[PDB]
DNA sequence: CATTAGCGAGAATTTTAGTCACGGC
RNA sequence: UAGACGAACGGCGCGUCUUUAAACCAUGCGUCGGGAGCGCGGCGGGUUCAGGAUGAACGGCAAUGCUGCUCAGGCUUUUUUG
DNA sequence: GCCGTGACTAAAGGCAAAAAAGCCTTCTCGCTAATG
């Protein structure tokens, strides 16, 4: 059901993950056993020993359980909650070795390379090399593909700068970097560095303008001042500084 | 921001949030508790005499 | 619309030309209603109306009302439009001093009255007086009391003087100030004065006064009369939810200043007492300079928020003020947002595409055509069938997106591949699907990063896009000729697999006709992918005159490389596919189709590369497993033996005879030889296998392991990652930055013990730290990049100058760190090249050398080539074609119109993020022995030293190709001979390091002359080796009566007599030194030249430091004039030195401090530009001495050591750039037939082409000096005053300018980028072009 | 279906000329009239203009010599 | 989380370099489907020229509009709304902006008694789905009540 | 049924450079 | 219920009064609307002078009106991501 | 006294997002409202 990389595991260096995903590949084998012999709906006894023989496995383990206290309704009970996966607890810095994981898996029928063949559902032909199969713990997170699309054509506009909205919640359009001006520059585009900065900003003239022409059929900018610009002019003369342009 | 080697049983090195504000953040651990005046402390097992 | 923009200060009648009125009124609205005041801060009277036609009392409305002022209102009906043009005055009723030209780190007001600055801000805070009128009293013009020396001194002279408090007393001293009479007195001053404290502060000076008269200004307009009033609109008081109002902390600012204004002038009127009148106008000034700048006199003033409230100058400068955040980069429309996610189907010029996104993108484009095909009537009914998503809106759309290009964008970039255009193919789904070749182009991995959308609109937009911005026009990167669209992670790994022989195999052993039916043997699964045959293939040569040919041969190789030959195209050779087929060479195997088939072959070899790495990556089945990784055997064992060493190693401490230090570094040597050999046993086990072939024989192929899969093939990771998860970490890394004693001896495949675990913590989190601040400096580092080269772009063709730089592959006493074929591929030539047999002319001058060029330069072996080099083109304002060499964009030679500083400062600032912020000499290799710069003598013994300084070492091979450098000091010890075929591996040099020689020169008999007993030497027969011996003394014992005294041996020969040394007659008697013991004594013999005495005693922030060349703590000194050495009169503090020249006189003297090292005596003779003592070096004074070749070859040289260093390849051409506009200022030395001060500096560009003119005529040059201003400075220092602005310091460079008075031109770059206008580069140079043309 | 330039790029001196020729012969043909010289395939303007780049008959010069002609009538 | 199965394998280019490739099976047992539940949030003030009033009266909309609201203009609990509709429907007052005869004569014609009004109901924000679970209604003392509250 | 509140409106750390102040020979 | 008034007109709203224009507030309560230019004259407000708190003249603009012609949501604070 | 040195002061220090919230001076009065 899910494809991961291997290309990830030597880099990142977590190979946890592979181990993880060997344990976890017979922890599901010992349940299809406890799912197989439901399904004949064998005596009780037969399970009394087998849920014991896995738990008797493994050298010095401090979990002892003794299954002879339990009953047998309350054996059945435990089994067909068991038939989804017998769960394995871990320590942090005191679990269980290769070896282990080695010795629980021969008590199911899985190969002890952990690696089964595969067929491509495609092509329906064997892969050249085992392939390491198992189960994954998945998490799913809080970063959902909707909440984070927005795109604007035209919304609102700021009451300051004339500029437009910043934000989803606004209808925002997107912040067109200086780093991404100087890439601009970086290239020969001087039009479309132009028609970004004047048309589709802040010109009231220019906007209103090309809205009409592309409606219109024309794809014709006009140049107009940016009134962000106007805007500083006023603000340098708000202060005793006098700033003004000069003959066309 | 960097794990001061006193930090064991106390603070835990491995957890706190990455970006502009790392090992700010540091998260406490598992058994520890604070003490009386406001001091980090862990519990310990006594040895006597091996 | 505008030709330039010209600054300058105002004037009170002036700023009522700008207004419209008065404000008189505190008060802002009604807030009964919505109404605005009268005369309050939003009066209509003064501003204008609310809404557009109509006046406030509503008397007067319809369209022939249009420019009526409504009486009973008293308001202009016009447009709300006004609203943002319109300005009030305020009429403040004292004089106030501006803060600005009061509070500059160079205080104008200061600075122009000659004033301290603190007793000025006491005078205008009404705290001390000042006399204004001295008249023919006991006082000055400029004298400064206080109140009870007032007191005193009003009664003695009356009212013949006159001094008073305050802006009034500022201004009435300003206006009588004259300005011709200064200024003469100033011109008249500076040539008698010879002081060079008093020089630049008198140049300061003349230069101020000298700008306000030229300019038409007048100095008390430099004090604040009326206060010009920010429109209303910019300072919105938008209504928030409920009856509350949302108020800017600006309108507070002017409420405040209007009350004090108001109580100041209706307490004019009562005849208060001084006293009170003198807080109100301390407490407006203070509101007024608060209002210009919060936060700078004193206190800034906070509301109830309790944070400053912003102030003018603040919403200018800062990252939050109007520059950095609304006009260099300012919210656009035709956006969009998503998460980014591969797609493996799609082509390279096409990206996929959301429905949605682009359906609501271009709402624009589908309604025009939707009304040209009649489908809608209006604009509401266009807009309410798209928002149904009837069936014809799909097909319109898909119509209007068949070829209109997008662009795509990632934030942050960091060179120009951040920017791309494609063709979107609409697709199903919620994200953006990305083809994978160019992810790697945008530094990105598909975790989760979000993509960015725009969309162009003009036809120039979409045509440019088309030709420039798909990836199919840029596959190599600006920085260096390395393609970018270099495979990697799994088409790599597969790749590696196909090609990859195996000794047994199914269907090894037979011939086949082509790969045709090999295709055909892998899909029936008769033969494995992998298996050594024989094949017939055909190779397409175009050795001729551009034109193919084909042949056929029978070749021995595997049958995957068959299969992967028919996607090859014609052109390419097979022995190019016949090797393992790693990443390296496929790369480069990419880049070579570049050099033979064009383009567009390549891009489709691309793709095809692309679809079968995948297919048959997909096919193959490479898994990671448990079992991959094999820990040797012998590794546990051999930790074993390696503690038997340590548990000897500490008893050695332990029982006294080894000390701590000792025994740390014996621990780490221990440990880190075992770590090297585990590695080197774990790599050996793993790398091979055995396997039994076709004859039964077990053959050890290599290994199959998918660890050494991912290694080998270069797909993902280091040698240190397999290192790491096999074998043993080996030493680590304490957080101060010692290594721990006890290393870890598991690795990550066996468990690790809790105490093991936690010391990992250290170098995990500091390099979390490193990764989390070193983006601070990198990305601020290439504003400061790109601020200084913004303005350089290629103007012209060719500058016609034959000046260039040498250059010579980089040797650093090993191994050659970069060849001479990479560093001189893609330049020009700036002389002829010439053949080690003179004469011959291999390459001629002025022509490009490209690959087919550098075959012929290595086959003939060029020792070095001299190219042009941008740094001294001839070209103003720019740089011509031929001199910049090839462009790495499109292989050829650079075009004209695009700017080389962008993409140089994005080249250089990219890989900052990949830095890390915190004897004897032995021949290496085979051939001769070379000396250049060497005069060397033979001594006694028939050995070889040296008496030169310059002596360098060179392994002359076969053909006269250099193989190694090498400094030596003097008097050095030499084994073999200039010109011999010596072997090598061989001791040529020793000398002792740690101590310094005192050698003599020549043979002869020592005779201690001037020996003097008691003070300056005596006879210390240390007990500790009981050796009878003069020693020197040094400077404790010693004073002035005996340490001036210098005791001189004088060598000479038998005969007693002075040596004569060939040249000089001088006796070559060495002047023994503090603590310099005499070892040898009189009547024994002496070698020739033999010791007298031993003499004893890196990161990003540093190539940034480098770049603005910060002055090291430690400059060493270098010399200033070509001459002999002589001494100076010492004891003053430190010593001194003087050089006198052959023919001219010696004026030069400085101070040298006595304690530091020397490296140069009496009798020497130095050339300029050479060093004294050691250490690091000012390259002020590498300019001023070696001249401009030599300082670009040394910065270009260290900044590429660091960049290799790290591992990143970088051309050099790059930083030459930079260093063009580093030189950008120039100081005057003599100002001849010039019109120019002395001691002015004025730009080097401007002061040669203003001189070209001049001495064109009859008339003389001007002499002059380039002077070394760093980027942080030389930014500052620029004409075009609003780009230095936009960068940094917005307050300096506004107020210096104003009072200069200056005119921008609009000749840069971001000054066209702020107005709107067409960038003078790229595109825009032809238009450009026509409106100068037409001018 | 137009992948790269270059054939057209090498035609002209440089890239910047040819867009800015390239963008007045696609004004001339988007505002009226003006048919274009070659037949089409479905596709918008911009690339109809590119393709009687890279078969040569049209350049600069070219396009001024026509507008003349047609403007002396 | 979930428990699943995972193979390490390149796959056709599909998980190129971190992307994950994930089976219609998972969709099919609904494994990983979440719930997400978001608030709406309608203001009715006493503003200039009138208060502001929410009821089903409004101009300028369709009967599929109000065939999920109520006589007092709240919809009902469990109505599956989608993207872009209206939950409260809320209006505003104003003048008149006069009259002009012909205009009057087709209102008359029409039926409209008083068109003061200004659309400003709560519409559901675009792209998003679902179903109402809950409403709660606050109201200041002194107001009366409507049969809704 | 009487008292006071009150409320909306009105007004009183790190790096480095540049510059000023002292000093010593 | 109706009528009248509320910086020029009209409609509606709100407040006051009952045949009166007052009362209210004070850049003289709110919203909206008058096809435009040329011609007349002035609502409305301003200037000057005189008179001794008042009166006269004036036209830069111009109300209701009249004959003729032409025109179609910022900041701040956190958390997270790359 | 004049060049040299220490102390003080000024300026600047990744880019994009999302999500939430809090909020836009403090002292005083008559008619209406809150309290007994
Ligand atoms: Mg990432
Ligand atoms: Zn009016
Ligand atoms: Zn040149």
């Amino acid at each position: 059901d899910i494809v991961l990389n291997p290309l990830g595991v030597p880099s990142r260096m977590n190979i946890g993950q592979i181990l993880e995903t060997h344990l976890g590949m017979a922890a599901k084998g010992i349940g299809d056993k406890i799912n197989a012999m439901l399904k004949q709906q064998q005596e009780v006894a037969k399970l009394r020993e087998f849920i014991q023989r896995a738990y008797d496995l493994g050298a010095d383990v401090r979990q002892k359980v003794d299954l002879s206290t339990f009953s047998d309704e309350e054996v059945m009970r435990l089994a067909e909650n068991l038939r989804k996966g017998m769960p394995i607890a871990t320590p942090v810095f005191d679990g269980a070795k290769e070896a282990e994981i080695k010795e629980l898996l021969k008590l199911g029928d899985l190969p002890t390379s952990g690696q089964i063949r595969l067929y491509d559902g495609r092509t329906g032909e064997q892969f050249e090399r085992p392939v390491t199969v198992g189960y994954m713990y998945m998490l799913k997170l809080n970063h959902l593909v909707d909440d984070k699309m927005h795109a604007r054509s035209t919304g609102s506009y700021s009451l300051v700068t004339q500029q437009p909205l910043g934000g989803k919640a606004q209808f925002g359009g997107q912040r067109f970097g200086e780093m991404e001006v100087w890439a601009l520059e970086a290239y020969g585009a001087a039009y479309t560095l132009q028609e970004m900065l004047t048309v589709k900003s802040d010109d009231v003239n220019g906007r209103t303008k090309m809205y009409k022409n592309i409606v219109d059929g024309n794809h014709q900018m006009e140049p107009g001042m940016p009134e962000s610009f106007n805007v500083l002019l006023k603000e340098i003369r708000s202060l005793g500084i006098n700033i003004e342009l000069e003959d066309e | 921001r960097d794990v001061h080697p006193t930090h064991y049983g106390r603070v835990c090195p491995i957890e706190t949030p990455e970006g502009p504000n790392i090992g700010l953040i540091n998260s406490l651990s598992v058994y520890a508790q604070t003490n009386e005046y406001g001091f980090l402390e862990t519990p310990y097992r006594k040895v006597t005499d091996g | 619309e505008f030709d330039a923009i010209k600054i300058a200060l105002a004037s009170p009648d002036m700023i009522r030309s700008w207004s419209f009125g008065e404000v008189k009124k505190p008060e802002t609205i009604n807030y009964r209603t919505f109404k605005p005041e009268r005369d309050g801060l939003f009066c209509a009277r003064i501003f204008g109306p609310v809404k557009d036609y109509e006046c406030l009392c509503g008397k007067y409305k319809r369209l022939k009302h249009r420019g009526v002022i409504c009486e009973k209102c008293g308001v202009e009906v016009t447009q709300t439009k006004v609203r943002r043009e319109r300005m009030g005055h305020i009429e403040l009723a004292s004089p106030t001093a501006h803060i600005w030209f009061l509070k500059s780190l160079p205080s104008r007001i200061g600075l122009l009255l000659d004033m301290p600055l603190r007793d000025i801000e006491r005078v205008l805070y009404f705290e001390s007086y000042v006399v204004i009128e001295g008249g023919m009293t006991n006082l000055e013009r400029q004298q400064i009391l206080t109140e009870e020396q007032y007191l005193d001194a009003l009664e003695e002279f009356g009212d013949e003087f006159d001094a008073k408090m305050g802006a009034e007393a500022i201004q009435a001293l300003l206006k009588s100030m004259d300005l011709e009479q200064e200024c003469e007195q100033l011109r008249e001053e500076l040539n008698e004065t010879n002081s060079e404290t008093k020089r630049k502060k008198l140049t300061k000076r003349i230069k101020l006064l000298e700008a306000f008269v030229q300019s038409g200004n007048k100095p008390e307009w430099m004090i604040l009369t009326v206060l010009p009033v920010l429109p209303p609109d910019l300072r919105p008081l938008v209504p928030l939810d409920g009856g509350r109002f949302a108020t800017s902390d600006l309108n507070d600012l002017y409420r405040r200043v209007i009350n004090r204004n108001n109580r100041l002038k209706r307490l004019l009127d009562l005849a208060a007492p001084d006293i009170i009148v003198r807080n109100e106008k301390r407490m407006l000034q203070e509101a007024v300079d608060a209002l210009l700048d919060n936060g700078r006199r004193g206190r800034a003033i906070t509301g109830s928020n309790k944070r400053p409230l912003k102030s003018l100058a603040d919403m200018i400068k800062g990252k939050q003020g109007r520059f950095r955040q609304n006009l260099l980069g300012k919210r656009v429309d035709y956006s969009g947002r998503s998460v980014i996610t591969v797609g493996p189907y799609l082509r390279l010029h096409q990206c996929g595409l959301p429905k949605k996104m682009a359906l609501e993108l271009f709402k624009p484009f589908i309604y025009g055509k939707l009304e040209l095909r009649g489908l809608a009537t209006t604009i509401k009914a266009a807009k309410k069938m798209v928002e149904r998503e009837e069936a014809v809106v799909w097909d319109i759309l898909d119509e209007v997106i068949r070829e209109h290009p997008v662009l795509l964008n990632r934030a942050p970039t960091l060179h120009r591949l951040g920017i791309q255009a494609f063709e979107p193919v609409l697709i199903e789904g919620k994200a953006i699907q990305l083809h994978p070749l160019v992810c790697a182009a945008y530094n990105a991995d598909f975790d989760g990063d979000q993509m960015a959308v725009h969309v162009p609109l003009t036809l120039e937009a979409q045509l440019e896009a088309r030709a420039l911005m798909m990836s199919t026009n840029n596959i190599l990167s600006p920085a260096n000729g390395e393609p970018i669209i270099v495979p990697s992670q799994d088409v790599v790994l597969g790749l590696y697999y196909m090609t990859r022989d195996c000794v047994n195999a199914k269907g090894e052993g037979m011939v086949l006709t082509g790969p045709k039916e090999a295709e055909r043997l892998y899909r029936s699964g008769l033969a494995s992918l992998h298996a050594r045959v024989k094949v017939r293939i055909t190779e397409y040569e175009k050795d001729a005159n551009g034109e193919l040919v084909a042949k056929t041969s029978l070749k021995d190789t595997t049958v995957g490389r068959a299969i992967l030959w028919m996607i090859v195209p014609k052109g390419l050779p097979y022995s190019i596919v016949n090797q393992a087929l790693g990443k390296k060479a496929i790369s480069k195997m990419l880049n070579t189709c570049y050099r033979i088939l064009g383009l567009k072959p390549t891009v489709i070899f691309a793709d095809q590369i692309m679809y079968t790495g995948f297919a048959y990556a997909a096919r193959s089945g490479a898994s990671v497993g448990i079992d991959d990784m094999v820990i040797p055997e012998k590794k546990h064992e051999i930790i074993s033996e390696a503690e038997a060493e340590v548990a000897e190693i500490q008893e050695q401490f332990q029982s006294g005879l080894v000390t701590a230090g000792e025994r740390y570094n014996k621990v780490i040597d221990i440990w880190a030889a075992a770590n090297d050999r585990v590695s080197k046993a774990m790599m050996d086990n793993l790398q091979t296998e055995t396997v039994i072939n076709r004859d039964g024989q077990e053959e050890k192929q290599v290994s199959f392991n998918s660890i050494y899969m991912m290694a080998d093939s270069g797909a993902r990771g280091s040698a240190a990652q397999i290192r790491q998860l096999a074998g043993m970490r080996g030493l680590m890394a304490k957080p101060d930055g010692s290594i721990i004693e006890t290393p870890i001896t598991a690795n990550f495949r066996e468990g690790l013990n809790v105490l093991q675990y936690f010391i990992s913590t250290h170098g995990a989190r500091k390099g979390l730290a490193d990764t989390a601040l070193k983006t601070a400096n990198s990305g601020y580092l290439t504003r400061r990049l790109v601020d200084v080269a913004q303005d350089l772009v290629v103007t012209e063709d060719d500058c016609g100058t034959h000046e260039g730089i040498m250059m010579t592959p980089v040797i650093e006493g090993g191994d050659v760190k970069e060849p001479l074929r990479d560093r001189v591929l893609g330049r020009v030539t700036a002389e002829d090249v010439l053949k080690p047999g003179t004469a011959d002319i291999l390459v001629p001058r002025n022509t490009l050398l490209h690959e087919q060029w550098c075959d012929l330069l290595e086959e003939n072996s060029v020792d070095a080539v001299k190219v042009r080099s941008v740094v001294s083109c001839d070209t103003d304002f720019g740089v011509c074609a031929h001199c910049y060499g090839r462009d790495l964009a499109r292989g050829h030679i650079i075009n004209k119109g695009e700017a080389i500083g962008v993409i140089a400062a994005q080249s250089i600032g990219e890989p900052g993020t990949q830095l890390t912020m915190r004897s004897s000499i032995q021949v290496k290799n085979k051939g001769s022995i070379k000396l250049s710069n060497v005069k060397s003598v033979v001594n006694s013994s028939g050995k070889l030293v040296i008496t030169s300084r310059n002596t360098e070492l060179k392994l002359i091979d076969e053909f006269g190709r250099t193989k190694e450098s090498y400094k030596v000091p003097y008097g050095a010890v030499l084994a073999k001979g200039d010109g011999e075929q010596v072997a090598g591996g061989e001791t040529v040099a020793n000398w002792d390091p740690h101590t310094m020689p005192v050698i003599t020169e020549v043979s002869g008999f020592v005779r201690f002359t001037d020996m003097i007993d008691g003070q300056t030497i005596t006879r210390q027969t240390d007990e500790l080796t009981g050796l009878s011996s003069l020693v020197v003394l040094d400077s404790a014992e010693r004073t002035a009566g005996g340490k001036d005294l210098r005791p001189a041996l004088k060598i000479v020969d038998a005969q007693g007599n002075d040596v004569l040394i060939p040249g000089t007659d001088m006796p070559a008697q060495y002047f023994l030194p503090g603590k310099a013991i005499v070892q040898l004594e009189d009547g024994v013999q002496i070698s020739s030249g033999d010791t007298l005495a031993r003499i004893p005693q890196g990161g990003l922030p540093r190539v940034a430091d480098l770049f603005e060349a910060r002055r090291p703590k430690e400059p060493a000194i270098l010399a200033e004039i070509s001459g002999i050495v002589s001494f100076g009169k010492e004891t003053k503090g430190k010593r001194r030195l003087v050089i006198t020249p052959v023919d001219g006189s010696d004026p030069y003297e400085e101070m040298i401090p006595k304690w530091r090292q020397l490296n140069v005596f009496e009798g020497e003779r130095v050339e300029r530009g050479d060093v004294i003592s050691d250490g690091p070096e000012a390259p002020h004074d590498i300019l001023r001495l070696r001249g401009v070749h030599a300082v670009t070859r040394y910065i270009v040289n260290e900044v590429q050591d660091v960049y290799r260093l790290q591992g990143v390849k970088i051309n050099d051409k790059h930083i030459e750039v930079i260093v063009r506009q580093m030189l950008r200022k120039a100081t005057i030395v003599n100002a001849g037939s010039s019109d120019f001060l002395e001691g002015e500096q004025v730009e080097y560009s401007r002061v040669k082409i203003a001189n070209r003119e001049l001495e064109a005529n009859g008339k003389v040059g001007a002499t002059y000096s380039r002077d070394l201003l760093g980027i942080t400075k030389a930014s500052l220092a620029t004409e075009s005053f609003i780009s230095a602005a936009s960068f940094q310091e917005t307050t300096r460079v506004l107020t210096e300018a104003a009072v200069a008075g200056k005119r921008d031109e609009l000749r840069g770059l971001k000054e066209n980028v702020i107005v709107g206008r067409l960038i003078p580069a790229g595109t825009g140079y032809a238009y450009h072009q026509d409106r100068m043309r037409r001018r | 279906a137009r992948v790269t330039v270059q054939d057209a790029v090498e035609k002209i001196g440089n890239r910047f000329d040819l867009v800015l020729v390239a963008a007045r012969r696609a004004r001339q043909m988007q505002v009226g009239g003006k048919d274009p010289l070659v037949p089409e395939e479905n596709d918008k303007t911009t690339v109809i203009a590119l393709r009687e780049i890279e078969e040569g008959l049209i350049n600069n010069q070219i396009l001024d010599v026509r507008e003349r002609q047609e403007q002396q009538e | 989380g979930q428990n699943m199965r995972v193979a390490f394998m390149p796959w056709n280019g599909y998980n190129f370099e971190d992307s994950i490739l994930v089976s219609e099976r998972v969709v099919q047992e609904d494994r990983f489907t979440t719930i997400h539940i978001q608030e709406l949030a309608c203001v009715s003030r006493d503003t200039k020229l009138g208060p502001e009033e929410i009821t089903a009266d409004i101009p300028n909309v369709g009967e599929a509009a109000l065939s999920k609201l109520d006589e007092s203009g709240i919809v009902y609990i469990g109505a599956e709304v989608t993207g872009g509709d209206i939950l409260v429907g809320k209006v505003t007052p104003k003048g008149e902006t006069q009259l002009t005869p012909e205009e009057k004569l087709l209102r008359a014609i029409f039926g409209e008694k008083a068109s003061d009004v200004k659309d400003s109901s709560l519409r559901v924000p675009n792209g998003v789905s679902g179903t109402v679970i809950d409403v709660q209604v606050f109201t200041r003392d002194g107001v009366e009540k409507d049969k809704r509250a």
